[PDB]
């Protein structure tokens, strides 16, 4: 301990980058679930719903175009469809790299 | 209400020195400040550069 | 005249009624661009890509919206909003609707040094760099508060109307162009 307690803002803390696959992989839920940050937060275990959230609001900066196009190709919603699909893919993507 | 007394006589000091005796956050204590002086609308000096400085090398 | 620049508008914030009470796990369960937290939260979110928006709309009916450019831009959202409860089958209608905030900012193209500022307009000037960079100015006409910054920029917040945003920017300019 000493008098010299260096003070600055903390809550930028270091979060895991989003991966290619998983912005993919988000857009592919707004098309088949919508912008239901919740649902997708549970769909997203890894990601809770304000990092949804944030995504959303840094997607939107210039892939707005991307949103609408992936919320107009609709697809059927399954849950369990969409948990294989994610982990299959990340295991994939590990197995290339 | 310290920091505030202090500043009115010039007195050197920072809010970490303090901060870490209240147990306090820099959210909770920096927004009840506000809320305090801007509710009793008080004036209050600035932390003149050369002031901390002084104390500040003495301690090297 | 200010020096060939006027300030532009960063958000609008509005009110409006549907006039009805609304079951908002419905709401959420049909609505593709909604979401909600029946377990925790009173209103549901929606949003819409244009006029890009958010509404928060509240089971007792009342309803918050946000992030448009202009008053008619978040009145169109609003509308929108109306008949998008209306479609979900509720009897929602537009009333009411006012806005209740704005917010502008400018710039005037040459550095400001907040400490002036603060040693001469104390009884509305704020300046604590540990805790925000920005000098906080409290103007009282009209009722406006102006964020500043040694960059030269300002932003401005509070106000109903855009003549408010205006009438403050062109208050502020004799004072920063000291």
């Amino acid at each position: 301990g000493s008098t010299t307690t260096y003070s600055s803002f903390r809550k930028n803390y270091y979060s895991k980058p989003w991966s290619n696959k998983e912005t993919d992989m988000f857009f592919l839920a707004i098309s088949m679930v919508g912008t239901d940050f919740s649902m997708i937060g549970q769909l997203f275990p890894h990601r809770a719903r304000i990092e949804i959230k944030n995504k959303f609001k840094r997607e939107e900066k210039t892939n707005g175009w991307r949103i609408d196009k992936a919320f107009q190709e609709k697809r059927p919603f399954d849950f369990d469809f969409f948990a294989h699909l994610l982990q299959k893919v990340l295991a994939e993507e590990e197995k290339r790299k | 209400c310290v920091l505030i007394t202090c500043r009115q006589h010039n007195w050197p000091l920072t809010m970490g020195a303090i901060c870490t005796l209240l147990y306090a956050d820099l959210d909770v204590f920096s927004s009840t400040y506000m809320q305090i002086v801007k509710l009793l609308g008080l004036d209050v000096p600035s932390l003149c550069l050369a002031e901390l400085v002084k104390t500040y090398c003495s301690s090297f | 005249g200010p020096s060939g620049i006027v300030p532009q508008l960063q958000n609008i914030v509005s009110t409006v009624n549907l006039g009805c009470k609304l079951d908002l796990k419905t709401i959420a369960l049909r609505a593709r661009n909604a979401e909600y937290n029946p377990k925790r939260f009173a209103a549901v979110i929606m949003r819409i890509r244009e006029p890009r928006t958010t509404a928060l709309i509240f089971s007792s009916g009342k309803m918050v919206c946000t992030g448009a450019k202009s008053e008619e831009q978040s009145r169109l959202a609003a509308r929108k909003y109306a008949r998008v409860v209306q479609k979900l089958g509720f009897p929602a209608k537009f009333l009411d609707f006012k806005i209740q905030n704005m917010v502008g900012s400018c710039d005037v193209k040459f550095p400001i040094r907040l400490e002036g500022l603060v040693l001469t307009h104390q009884q509305f000037s704020s300046y604590e760099p540990e805790l925000f960079p920005g000098l906080i100015y409290r103007m009282i006409k009209p009722r406006i508060v102006l964020l500043i910054f040694v960059s030269g920029k300002v932003v401005l917040t509070g106000a109903k109307v855009r003549a408010e945003i205006y009438e403050a920017f062109e208050n502020i300019y004799p004072i920063l162009k000291g």
